[PDB]
């Protein structure tokens, strides 16, 4: 199985993404350029659908879903194994506010 | 107790990556996207059984196998000892959530 | 030493007041040493082999693609200059000193020039070159600097070899062969696989020497960190600058490492 975010800091997520092999997700056919703030994550929830729900990526990163679109990515409870997702910190703290799996943790 | 790993594993990785930027300046990025020596990231997945749930484990490269490195960048050997040192609590943390989903 | 009075005082004097007044912050900081550097336009050969020597890592960069339209956004005219994929490296082999040279060098294009290890092997080959450059136009103090210079880049590439890149092909062999008194007597470095190794080999250098010490901070550090350090922490003797010499190179070494102290600053 796969797991990039592709939706992150850029070298945050490359600092765990790609060195040895693997191109980060196999970028030759898959993942994303993993800089953020370019846009909404709505192009993020569209890389979720060709990565993650791909049945290729397990896991995924949102940075404190500062613009995740927390409500939109709360649904990827139902099939939680392809859409397990995270809120890395570090240039934007991590904190149980609104998010995609720590909304339904909060519960 | 795990979501704190999720903090301090940051600020490690936080602080690796500007000591390799105040070393070699702006990274290569791009075709290997640097930052990092190890973490050739492959995932394998388990499926234990607690009280009769299939409660699923979860190991990938740099926390598991499928890892592999090579060569690395000049703050290399602290960008994989802070940022892909994040790596086995991640890992940890997505198994914790998807045995909590199930559970659930 | 008329001569410099002849030509050249007026530039030099510019040079040392503003290098006198020397001390996205980081990004205007070096915008504004980029562009009094250019402002400012025999010294000629001075400035281009200066410019070419980030120009080196410039093209490097953009030898790239794979996101190579990225480059754009770090074209700082300082080393990024657009004067300055075998059918584009031959287009690019020209306007550079180490470009001809690594041509033929790493005519393998992206075969040589792998973005995990090789394409580090490439950038070491072109600064090599651009140091042999730099070091053909003697006659000033300056030879030393860039002798120093050289030395622990190689150093430093010879130390990372041992580390880690051992594995990576970066033999004893390829520490002069591909790792870019080091140009005559570099071979001590082959054999330090270890920190101690590493210490008895700077043990040969007197200056060299102690420098090293405990070996925890700089030589910690893989690809050209580990003696290059070493420079770092010693320019305080690039600090003296006497006058009538050459002083622009030691001007734009003083403000690309305010720059770099300023970018480590960042959020305090």
């Amino acid at each position: 199985s796969a797991l990039i975010a592709m939706i992150a800091d850029e070298d945050t997520v490359t600092g765990f993404l790609l060195a040895g092999v693997g191109n980060v997700d196999l970028r030759r056919k898959t993942n994303y350029l993993i800089v953020d703030s370019k846009t909404t994550v709505k192009a993020i929830e569209d890389a979720f659908k060709e990565f993650t729900t791909k049945e290729d990526i397990a896991i995924v990163l949102i940075s404190q879903y500062v613009a995740n679109m927390i409500r939109f990515l709360v649904d990827s409870y139902n099939k939680p194994i392809p859409a397990i997702l995270e809120i890395p910190s570090k240039d934007h703290p991590y904190d149980p506010a609104h998010d995609s799996v720590l909304s339904r943790v909060k519960n | 107790t795990t979501k704190e790993s999720m903090g301090e594993v940051m600020k490690d990785s936080s602080f690796a990556l500007i000591e390799a930027k105040y070393v070699a300046g702006e990274n290569i990025k791009h075709i290997v996207l640097e930052n990092v020596q190890n973490a050739s990231i492959k995932v394998r997945s388990r499926q234990e059984n607690i009280a009769g749930v299939k409660i699923p484990k979860f190991e990938y490269f740099t926390d598991g196998e499928t890892k592999n490195d090579l060569t690395g960048l000049a703050r290399g050997g602290q960008q994989v000892q802070q940022c892909r040192a994040a790596y086995v609590k991640a890992i940890e943390l997505l198994v914790e959530l998807a045995s909590l989903q199930t559970s659930f | 030493a008329m001569t410099f009075n002849i030509h050249g005082g007026y530039l030099e004097a510019i040079v040392r007041g503003y290098r006198a007044g020397l001390l996205t912050i980081v990004e205007k900081c070096t915008l504004k040493l980029v562009d009094e550097y250019k402002h400012m336009l025999p010294l000629s050969t001075f400035l281009e082999y200066i410019t070419y020597g980030h120009m080196i890592d410039n093209v490097v960069l953009i030898v790239t693609g794979r996101d190579v339209q990225e480059l754009l956004e770090k074209c700082h005219p300082l080393g990024m200059f657009d004067s300055i994929m075998r059918e584009l490296y031959r287009l690019v082999l020209v306007d550079t000193p180490l470009a001809p040279y690594f041509s033929e060098c790493i005519t393998s294009e992206d075969l040589d020039d792998m973005n995990i290890e090789i394409m580090r092997n490439t950038l070491y080959k072109a600064y090599l070159e651009d140091f042999y450059k730099f070091c053909q136009k003697l006659g000033g103090a300056t030879a030393e600097i860039m002798s120093d210079l050289l030395a622990f880049e190689a150093d430093r590439r010879a130390v990372n070899i041992t580390i880690n890149s051992i594995g990576t092909e970066l033999t004893r062999d390829d520490r002069r062969k591909l790792y870019s008194l080091y140009p005559y007597g570099h071979e001590e470095l082959a054999v330090c696989e270890d920190i101690d190794q590493v210490r008895g080999v700077m043990e040969k250098y007197p200056p060299y020497q102690s420098i090293f010490s405990k070996l925890s901070y700089g030589e910690s550090q893989m690809l050209d960190k580990a003696f290059y350090e070493e420079e770092v922490k010693r320019l305080c003797l690039a600090f003296e600058q006497q006058f009538h010499y050459g002083v622009f190179f030691a001007y734009m070494r003083l403000r690309e490492q305010e720059i770099r102290n300023l970018m480590w600053i960042s959020e305090c």
